[PDB]
């Protein structure tokens, strides 16, 4: 938004022409400073790089650098090899190094998006439990009455698992327990579903609609991590010998990639950038400043979406030829600006009276629709599964009738499986690989040692007992 | 059944939407926006457009579009690729065709006392087959509906969707009867 | 975050716990079965 | 501020189907079929009297399931297992079905009755999607001109940079211009002007937010008229 | 150009998150905001397997 052209901007003549944040802080500048100015676009169009080898700088610092030029209010990043050659002002704005990526169509929810409303441990637990009253069921009932006096209830363990399906699905069973500590079994169970279904279904038309950003890249860590999208940044600039003069372990990964990447992912203006990031479908993420990034963001198409934060803090400052009279009343200048809130009137005059796009001016999305069978298609899905496993399991016993577990073969049954049942116990208990998460490591057992911070918090197979990484 | 179901198939007039016509051929073109998007009886494998000098003319879709700008996971792909070879309707054909042919073979060959009972569960096993045929249609067609969501598009189901529909309910009603005389040869036996 | 500031993860130590209570409710359902014939049996 | 009144909606006489869409009410009624078929094929199925052991026939079998769907259940109940396998999974099916419709109709019925998609004029200001104008040489547009308002300096900036030009000759231009815009434009006008083209006939108009300042229409003379003070 | 150096190579960084957050005693040490729908957890639900 520095510097930009007018729509009537072809009959207009020199000043007029250019307009923007940089234009309206250049008639503060000259305004509070007293001088005469003529805006000038820089003919090569760079931001200002050494050159290699040939120790000339190009573009907008190497204009400042050969006496070309009085003055560059611009968006010059003040960097070390910038301060060294010419002077710069406090800075009038700030700034982050920011990832840029196409962004993502809303993700529909899933096939299996029915059981979403409960989490995955709970819907285990469900699962377990109904196991568990099923069998406590069973062994209410059918013990010893003080012949078919045992079998004159009729809740044998198949049975069992349908009265306690029944009871959890809503459906009325044939069956009732017909005993004291049966029918305890069943009440407990009938407010065990009460409560797990009415949290189930309270919510449910909310997470079948829902549209979730599925976000694949957050930081620069995870953008390290793979060469699927590529990433690149601006030609002769301060981003690029950032990259360059990184020795931060991420940072180096960084410029490696970018030094070593066919075809060049490097562009010379950030309107090729952008324009990369568009047509490559999201294969191609961006680097570039904070400022830049957000104004590009907030306006239409709007199919970019920044990530995560700025990498790291830098600072646009207007900048002087070394040694220039012009420069500290420009320092003393954007000093007062700051003051009076004229840097803080410009900048949210500029970047939010400017949007003129869905996502920056309402970025909220309300819609109160009709279920559509996409959104529901799983549990069709399994119901006709449901019916061809049905068909399959009778077509089968239909051939066990057209063609039973002796004592002795039973009690080798539950040999096996009591054997297996304490094995597995005690080895869960003594054994540490319960749960895999990001947990204290072991350089050292405290945190609190010269910033040891776990150590970059790595990957842990914690335990019950003790917690391992 | 397997009249009304081999019709359905073969035929384009399962969807009335605004979709692809032949101004753009294979959509690979400049500027010409398919007459912008002209009323089409879209099928299951044909996209001609109706009120338009291309009427009842057209390129097969493909199921898989270029420059739509996605990337298929396994939930995205797999729906995809189901609709795209449209098994679930022709496996609907084929399973109707094999339990026909039982039906002929079951009044000639006497005393086989199955075969009657193999055609009842080609039937039903046609029907459930036509039903996730019909469920896959619908839930691929959701994906790239409209401006609005599902509702600009007015995606109204020509004769041929009611086809396949009715050819649902009456390969039941036959599955029923085959069942039925299966347990009269059963109590006669 | 959406279950990824740590990503708790469970592994075969959690799910060998789950396996050691579906053999537990198996083979005292097998057990009772047992009972119900011995006392069938004692009947008789 | 006057904006096209949004289109009243109607509720149907079958406004109680309206939470699952038309395909889904179509597969359900499908559903409905193939499961009792299903049921019905598992449990008459060759007995090996015992062919009779299951009271599940075609139209027992209807009856069952839909007892199961409606939620009220019936006697009968499966006992075969692969009777109670389609059984168990239509009622699956039924759980997540009814509490989708009911958890919708309650979203249907927390319907905010919402007819102002704009507001007071600085929700005006934060959209880009309508336009806004005002009469040309008069005093609403002299008003925001000469603003100081940080809202209403922002709308004045709008409606100078805005292609096509918002000003309009006359207030009835300027209402015609908001009928046939679909409820894509506003147009500033006087609260007692709202008032009475709110009134006529086709009433497309609703007149929404709130006065923005107060203003008066007063008796002008020339200055130096005679007539000046007996008219005051 | 000395803060220049430090500020460029991230040292101003890593000394400004260590002393504020590392050195810091509260339980938290960074927070976030939930979604509006999100699931139920076990712990929500743990009375009633109780
Ligand atoms: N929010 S912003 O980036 O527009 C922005 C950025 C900055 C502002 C004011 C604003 Cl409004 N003032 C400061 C100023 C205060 C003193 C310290 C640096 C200069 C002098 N510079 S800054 O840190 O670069
Ligand atoms: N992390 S932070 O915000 O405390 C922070 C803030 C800043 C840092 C460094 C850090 Cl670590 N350096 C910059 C410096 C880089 C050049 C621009 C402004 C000065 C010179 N100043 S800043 O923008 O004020
Ligand atoms: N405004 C930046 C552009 C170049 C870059 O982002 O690295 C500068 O001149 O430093
Ligand atoms: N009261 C206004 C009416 C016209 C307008 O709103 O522009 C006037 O006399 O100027």
């Amino acid at each position: 938004p520095y510097v930009m052209m007018k729509k009537n901007h072809e009959m207009l003549e020199g000043n007029e022409r250019y307009e923007g944040y940089c234009v309206d802080l250049a008639a503060e500048i000259a305004k509070h400073c007293g001088f005469k100015y003529k805006l000038t676009i820089v003919g090569d169009g760079k931001y200002g790089a050494r050159d290699a080898d040939t120790k000339i700088w190009n573009g907008m610092v190497g204009e400042l650098v050969y006496g070309k030029a009085d003055i560059a209010i611009a968006p010059l990043t003040i960097t070390l090899v910038r301060e060294e050659v010419i002077d710069f002002s406090k800075p009038f704005m700030s700034l982050g190094i920011s990832i840029m990526i196409k962004k993502p169509q809303k993700s529909k929810p899933g096939v299996f998006s029915f059981l979403d409303p409960l989490a995955y441990e709970i819907w285990m637990c469900i699962v377990f439990a109904y196991i568990g009253v099923s069998v406590v069921l069973f062994l209410v009932s059918r013990f010893s009455p003080y012949q078919s006096s045992e079998s004159t209830n009729e809740f044998g363990i198949f049975n069992s698992l349908w009265f306690s399906l029944g009871a959890f699905m809503q459906q009325g069973c044939d069956i009732s327990p017909r005993s004291l500590s049966g029918r305890i079994v069943g009440g407990v169970w009938w407010f065990f579903t009460l409560i797990i279904i009415s949290s189930y279904t309270a919510n449910l038309a909310a997470f079948l609609t829902v549209e979730r950003m599925v976000s694949p890249i957050e930081s620069a860590e995870d953008l390290s991590k793979q060469t699927e999208i590529a990433y690149g940044t601006l030609d002769s600039g301060s981003t690029k010998e950032f990259f360059r003069r990184s020795k931060i372990a991420v940072f180096d990964k960084m410029w490696t990639y970018m030094r070593s990447a066919e075809p060049s992912v490097f562009v010379r203006t950030t309107a090729e950038g952008v324009a990369r990031v568009r047509k490559s479908k999201g294969k191609y993420a961006y680097l570039l400043e904070s400022t830049m990034n957000e104004y590009i963001e907030q306006r239409k198409p709007c199919d970019t979406m920044k990530v995560g934060g700025n990498l790291d803090s830098k600072g646009y400052g207007i900048a002087t030829p070394k040694g220039s009279s012009l420069g500290t009343p420009v320092n003393l200048a954007v000093l007062k600006l700051s003051e009076q809130g004229v840097l803080d009137k410009l900048k949210n005059k500029w970047w939010y009276d400017k949007g003129e796009c869905g996502a920056k001016d309402s970025g909220s999305k309300e819609k109160t629709s009709a279920l559509s069978l996409s959104n529901v298609a799983g549990v069709f899905y399994i119901l006709v599964g449901g019916l061809g496993l049905a068909m399959l399991v009778a077509l089968i016993e239909f051939c066990y009738k057209s063609r039973l577990f002796d004592r002795g073969v039973q009690m080798l049954l539950t040999t096996v499986g009591a054997f297996a049942a304490f094995s597995l116990m005690t080895i869960a208990v003594g054994t540490d690989y319960w749960l895999y998460s990001r947990g204290v490591c072991k350089t050292k057992s405290v945190s609190e040692d010269e910033t040891s911070k776990k150590n970059e918090e790595v990957m842990t197979h914690s335990g019950l007992w003790r917690t391992c990484c | 059944a397997f009249s009304l179901m081999t019709i359905a198939v073969g035929t384009d007039y399962w969807l009335y939407s605004r979709g692809v016509c032949k101004t753009k051929s294979v959509s690979e073109d400049e500027t010409s926006k398919k007459n912008e998007e002209v009323m089409t009886h879209s099928g299951l494998w044909r996209t001609c457009c109706l009120e338009g000098n291309f009427k009842g003319l057209c390129k097969q879709i493909d199921h898989f579009p270029e420059d739509a700008d996605y990337e298929a996971d396994t939930a995205e792909y797999f729906l995809r690729a189901v609709r795209a070879s449209s098994i679930f309707p022709i496996l609907s054909v084929i399973l109707l065709f094999m339990g026909g042919l039982c039906i002929a073979a079951s009044e000639f060959y006497k005393t086989r006392h199955n075969i009657i009972l193999s055609a009842g569960i080609f039937f039903v096993s046609a029907g459930l087959s036509n039903i996730i045929g019909i469920i896959v249609y619908i839930s691929a067609n959701a994906g790239d509906p409209s401006k609005s969501d599902s509702k600009k598009n007015s995606y109204s189901y020509g004769w041929s969707f009611y086809f396949g529909a009715l050819s649902f309910i009456i390969a039941e009603m036959v599955g029923v009867l085959a069942v039925h005389m299966f347990i009269d040869r059963h109590k006669q036996l | 975050s959406d279950s990824k500031k740590n990503s708790y993860s469970y592994g075969w130590s959690f799910y060998f716990g789950a396996l050691s209570f579906i053999i537990a409710e198996m083979v005292g359902v097998l057990a009772v079965h047992m009972f119900i014939d011995r006392h069938k049996q004692l009947t008789g």
